[PDB]
């Protein structure tokens, strides 16, 4: 039963038209916050009722759904070249001994 | 409070797209560009007094029609925050 | 002016248009902005020419004064 | 006219239309029905993309005798010219339940008008048929050499169902049934497998009959008939061919990579064994603890 | 005969055409639009595949964006003009 | 997961689940379905990629 | 103590439900127009038998686009086909939007609506229909006069109803203000879905059908080699795997894409098929010969 | 009549401005000015040979389709600066260098009146003159005078 219910839910995810990705540029008291979303322009837009002002913080990345721009979830993730440097380099190897001399 | 409060949500459907304002005209109407290539011959409608209002300023905008419906901005850039080291 | 009018929008997209109430043909002029509606697509004001100089007009300053 | 009309596909939408007309006017239980056949022609494909009723008078003391009304299968044509060019008259339906030698003469009048040859489609709207209840027919014009006359006739026409894309989503989103075939499933295969025997069964007892009646009731020698069935005795699998040997070895490897994929699935279902059985082992201890844990507070 | 052309025209529907950007497969090809965004599309049964090949201009319905048959290569002057000279 | 399409529209776009993680994680050319917008099956690298092995 | 206001839940046969696809689908991006043509029974059942396109018109969808002279004109030739019925109302086509009426597609309701007060309004949307069926809606007007009293509430009077949610701008323009929405409902009869899956010979002629043997070979050597492989990836994932926390175990010995369960798969779609290949083959060779 | 006045439904406005970049030959290539490109079958209404390389035309604004002609827009910029020959500054007036007059009515003014005789020889007649080297030298003003005699219209032009 569990199996049948989870192909269909993989299914209505991938509905969702838009979906997006701003970062709050700074906040203000009236329910909402300044997002310049990042592929549009700006939107002063409020929060949705599951992440508020108080929890949201200055300079934070951040997920929206569709064409509303209602928040989903915040965002830690971070593109940076220094991150991006240190995939290719993986796991630095190696003990002392070996360079030891 | 309560004006204030009941007013603010039934003007304000949101997301609200902002503008910057390029010129008045007294007649209530104002000239802003939008951040789309065609620009928006807009009422002023609601809240911001028409005098504190100056060219220059940046304006909120309602999505569904065009118009003033106040100010909070003060053309805020992410450019000063980071400047902004007072700390 | 084509005489109608061939407007041309800042998306870059012309078209042919007309008068909305009643729009005077010697009103309307090459460079001469127009309010269309969004979607009937029709002339209701000419509005006055360019929005450029608005822009550059907050820079000009006036008569400043020093006493010689 | 045209010859090209080597494939007949047919839109489920005119499949639909042909029972709303047929109780629209309210014909029924032998009285026919008679529409035009809408949509692209001089092509190898004839795409029937719609029908439509006409005005049609059925007389049964005379069956030579019938109405069509002329000027209104004209005037229909060119509204719906206006509506879509595509659209052209390409022949006339009949209802059935069966053609006849009266459908050769209605034939003839859906001539004048087409440009093609006129299509007639039996579309049995009754749906007696086990399978297919629709066959195509085109009006050809052929010596039948035999001593007879030039013979004008309905040669069959396979025909095949169709979907356009924009009717087919729709078409299968309405559809939820588990099929007589789907070719899903082993089980259902299976089915299909004794079904498919008893239609070959019903199907060849159809020649024997035949052959009893061309000498008992004078049907006309078909020479062609007969010809295709000696084709079949001619052409016919034999045993002791070297093909046989070669079966019988394949049958060897069919079963044996089968085997192999039976004693591969007993592994696997005593990996879970062994999973689900260290789990009830932890099972214990937890339990244990409940009744200790207990202890401790009293 | 004219006039009966406009009506014959509007029912046609003007046509996005592509251009054969890199094969990918029989079924599935890769096009980049004239009009702009690279995408992949189908090809139909009814046009064989051989037909199909990298720089050859192809049409494709809007509705779905799968390629119905080819055209021809679109008329270039340039290369006619190169080999005309000499004469 | 992250995306740009072709134009450059930032989206966030779900995978269909018990697709690779393995290499769809660094950079590739992927597809998405155009009505959806949801990355619902991935590229192979050597589409839109200039094929140097020579 | 007035009217109830009620609003028909909209019984679209399965005839009319395919000729909208058709027509809609096939000619974006130009919208295209066109009455229904039904009866109306009751004061909430009105069925809707068939629909046709009123021939094309470069005004598209407005008020003058539609024509009595186009609608006579039509009657008159079902007329006499005895297959004319009242008109219960007009569908449009919205390509590039989803379901609900313009501020001219109101207008356009308003004339049909004095035709006939049971007038429908409906939008349909074919290409970001993903289903066919979804995104198709059918409306009626209220009156301005309707949403200040407040008779909103009667019209739907003991029942759940549907109130289509879709679209939030759109949708909420058209709740409090093109029309109001109630339920649509799409029904068949079962002569007809006999035909819409058609019944065939070749289903089952396909089943005596023997495909060559150069196939079977092809597909035991390939199932068999591909199961060699996981089955290398199989005795990593239990070389261990008896620590504590499944979390840690399903990253570690990558059950994941769980290897084991991809074995089963491959063993038991060839397994099925080969099943079926000996059955095929020991019918034919007695059963013709 | 049932033709025309669908004709004049799509015609009603707004619809689109086009031009023709060519037709392929039949089938028509239009570059539209919503910055798409898009190939239409080819409206047989509109006669082929009308149509030329950067015609104007009228383009339906749903389905794109060459529903008639239009004249092509001009520029009033250009227009205004044509006819600038007036005031003739003369070559009398304008300062020294007899040499170059001389040069420049050689290169101009005696084949724009002998255009007959150039025929007949069958030579070229000079293609144009280009003027360099420092400013001041009233690069300007020769052309203007220039101009007048040869009765030429005037544009006084910058790329
Ligand atoms: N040959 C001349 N005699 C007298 N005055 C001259 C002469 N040439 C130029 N000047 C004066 O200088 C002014 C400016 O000419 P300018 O320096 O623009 O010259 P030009 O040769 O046309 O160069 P350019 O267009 O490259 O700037 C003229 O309006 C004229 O009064
Ligand atoms: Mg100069």
């Amino acid at each position: 039963n569990d199996k049948v219910r989870f192909i269909k839910d993989e299914l209505r995810l991938l509905q969702e038209p838009g979906s997006y990705v701003g970062e709050v540029i700074k906040i203000v008291s009236d329910k909402k916050v300044l997002v310049k979303v990042q592929p549009e322009g700006k939107y002063i837009v409020d929060v949705a009722k599951d992440i508020n002002v108080k929890d949201l913080k200055a300079s934070q990345r951040v997920c929206l759904r569709s064409d509303s721009y209602m928040l989903h979830k915040v965002l830690e993730n971070k593109a940076d070249p220094l991150v991006s440097l240190m995939m290719v380099e993986k796991v630095p190897d190696s003990t002392y001994d070996m360079v030891g001399g | 409070q309560e004006e204030e409060k009941k007013q603010l949500e039934e003007i304000r459907g949101n997301p609200l797209s902002i503008g910057t304002l390029e010129e008045i005209i007294d007649d209530d109407h104002a000239i802003v560009t939008s951040p789309t290539m065609p620009d928006y011959y807009v009422s002023i409608l609601s809240f911001v007094d028409k005098e504190l209002l100056e060219p220059g300023c940046s304006v909120l905008l309602h999505h569904k029609t065009m118009s003033i419906v106040g100010v909070l901005q003060d053309d805020a850039d992410p450019m000063v925050s980071v400047m902004k080291m007072d700390k | 002016i084509i005489k109608k009018y061939v407007i041309n929008l800042k998306q870059i997209a012309k078209f042919v248009v007309g008068l909305g109430e009643r729009v005077s043909p010697t009103d309307i002029e090459e460079g001469m902005r127009v309010g269309v509606d969004r979607s009937k697509y029709n002339i209701e004001l000419p509005l006055p020419p360019r929005i450029d100089p608005s822009v550059t007009m907050m820079t000009v300053e006036e008569k400043p004064d020093v006493t010689y | 006219m045209s010859l090209q009309h080597e494939k007949v596909t047919i839109a489920p939408l005119v499949l639909l239309s042909a029972l709303d007309h047929y109780e629209r006017t309210q014909t029924k239980e032998n009285k026919r029905c008679v529409g035009v056949i809408l949509g692209d022609a001089n092509s190898s494909t004839i795409r029937v993309t719609n029908s439509f009723a006409l005005p049609f008078e059925e007389d049964e003391k005379n069956s030579d005798v019938w109405f069509l009304d002329h000027n209104y299968i004209e005037n229909m044509n060119e509204m719906c010219k206006k509506i879509n060019a595509k659209e052209k008259l390409i022949g006339w339906y009949h209802s059935g339940p069966k053609l006849r030698a009266s459908d050769l003469k209605i034939n003839e009048l859906f001539k004048k008008y087409t440009q093609n040859n006129p299509l007639l489609l039996i579309v049995d709207v009754k749906q007696q048929g086990v399978g297919l209840p629709t066959d195509a027919y085109v009006a050809i014009e052929q010596v039948k050499d035999d001593g007879t006359s030039t013979e004008k006739t309905f040669l069959h026409l396979p025909c095949t169902i169709e979907a356009e894309e924009a009717e087919e989503i729709g078409v299968e989103h309405l559809l939820r049934d588990v099929r007589d075939q789907a070719a899903g499933g082993l089980s259902i295969r299976l089915t299909n497998q004794l079904k498919s025997l008893k239609g070959l069964q019903s199907k060849l007892k159809d020649v024997v009959e035949y052959l009893d009646k061309v000498i008992n009731k004078e049907l006309p020698i078909n020479h062609t008939i007969l010809g295709k069935l000696q084709d079949v005795f001619n052409l016919l699998p034999n045993l002791g061919t070297p093909d046989d040997d070669e079966i019988d070895v394949e049958n060897h490897d069919r079963i044996n990579i089968s085997n192999n994929l039976q004693k591969a699935l007993t592994v696997k279902t005593n990996d879970e064994l062994m999973v689900i059985y260290i789990s009830n082992l932890v099972r214990s201890i937890i339990a244990f603890d409940d009744l200790i844990e207990n202890k401790i507070q009293n | 005969d004219k006039t009966e052309n406009d009506i014959k025209a509007l029912q046609s529907i003007g046509q996005l055409i592509g251009e054969v950007m890199k094969e990918l497969s029989e079924e599935k090809y890769i096009v980049k639009a004239s009009s702009g965004p690279r995408y992949i599309v189908g090809v139909r049964n009814s046009v064989d595949r051989s037909k199909l090949k990298k720089g050859v201009r192809v049409t494709l319905d809007i509705t779905t964006l799968t390629i119905m048959r080819i055209l021809p290569r679109e008329t270039d002057p340039l290369v006619y003009n190169m080999t005309s000279f000499e004469q | 997961g992250i995306v740009s399409s072709t134009t450059g529209m930032s989206y966030v776009v779900r995978i269909l689940s018990t697709l690779d993680r393995e290499l769809l994680k660094p950079s590739m050319s992927v597809a998405l379905h155009r009505h959806s917008n949801a990355l619902v099956d991935i590229l192979p690298p050597d589409s839109d990629s200039s094929i140097s092995v020579m | 103590t007035g009217r109830d206001d009620t609003k028909e839940t909209v019984y679209i046969s399965s005839i009319a439900l395919l000729k909208m696809l058709k027509h809609g689908r096939a000619g974006v991006p130009m919208e295209v127009m066109g009455l229904m043509l039904g009866e109306f029974v009751d004061d909430y059942t009105v069925n809707v038998v068939d629909v046709f396109a009123m021939p094309q018109s470069g005004t598209g969808v407005s008020v003058e686009a539609v024509d009595d002279v186009f609608q006579a004109k039509m009657m008159d030739m079902l007329k006499q086909t005895g297959r004319d019925q009242m008109v219960v109302g007009w569908y449009h086509s919205h390509p590039g939007f989803g379901c609900w009426l313009s501020s001219v597609d109101v207008n356009t309701q308003k004339s049909f609506e004095q035709l006939n007060s049971r007038a429908v309004a409906v939008v349909v949307d074919p290409i970001q229909s993903v289903k066919g069926k979804v995104v198709i809606d059918a409306f009626r007007l209220i009156d301005t006069g309707a949403l200040i009293n407040n008779l909103e509430p009667r019209q739907t009077t003991s029942n759940t109803g549907l109130l289509n949610k879709a679209n939030i701008q759109a949708l909420i323009h058209g709740l409090n203000r093109h029309y109001y929405s109630l339920n649509i409902d799409y029904h068949k009869t079962a002569k007809e879905t006999k035909m819409l899956m058609n019944l065939h010979k070749e289903q089952w002629q396909s089943g005596l059908k023997m495909y060559d043997y150069e196939e079977k070979e092809e597909s035991n050597l390939a199932a068999t080699k591909s199961m060699v492989k996981i089955a290398e990836q199989y005795s990593k994932r239990i070389e261990e795997e008896k620590e504590l926390t499944e979390e840690e175990l399903k990253t570690r010995y990558v059950g994941r894409q769980d290897p084991k369960k991809h074995l089963s798969e491959t063993a038991d779609e060839t397994l099925e098929n080969n099943i079926v290949s000996v059955l095929t083959a020991g019918v034919n060779s007695v059963a013709i010969k | 009549k049932d033709n025309k006045e669908k004709i004049k439904n799509n015609r009603q406005l707004p619809y689109l401005v086009a031009n023709v970049v060519e037709v392929m030959d039949k089938a028509a290539v239009v570059k539209t000015s919503s910055r798409q490109t898009v190939f239409l079958p080819m409206v047989g209404l509109v006669d082929p040979d009308k149509l030329k390389p950067n015609d104007l035309v009228g383009v339906n604004k749903d389905s794109y389709l060459i529903l008639d002609t239009l004249p092509s827009e001009f520029d009033s910029r250009v227009k205004a600066m044509e006819v600038d020959e007036k005031p003739t500054e003369t070559y009398s007036d304008v300062g020294g260098l007899d040499k170059q007059i001389e040069e420049l009515v050689e290169a101009i003014v005696l084949p724009m009146k002998r255009a007959d005789k150039f025929k007949d020889m069958g030579i070229r007649a000079p293609k144009g003159a280009l003027m360099y080297g420092p400013p001041g030298t009233g690069k300007t003003l020769l052309a203007r005078a220039c101009a007048a005699q040869t009765n030429a219209t005037f544009l006084k032009l910058a790329a």
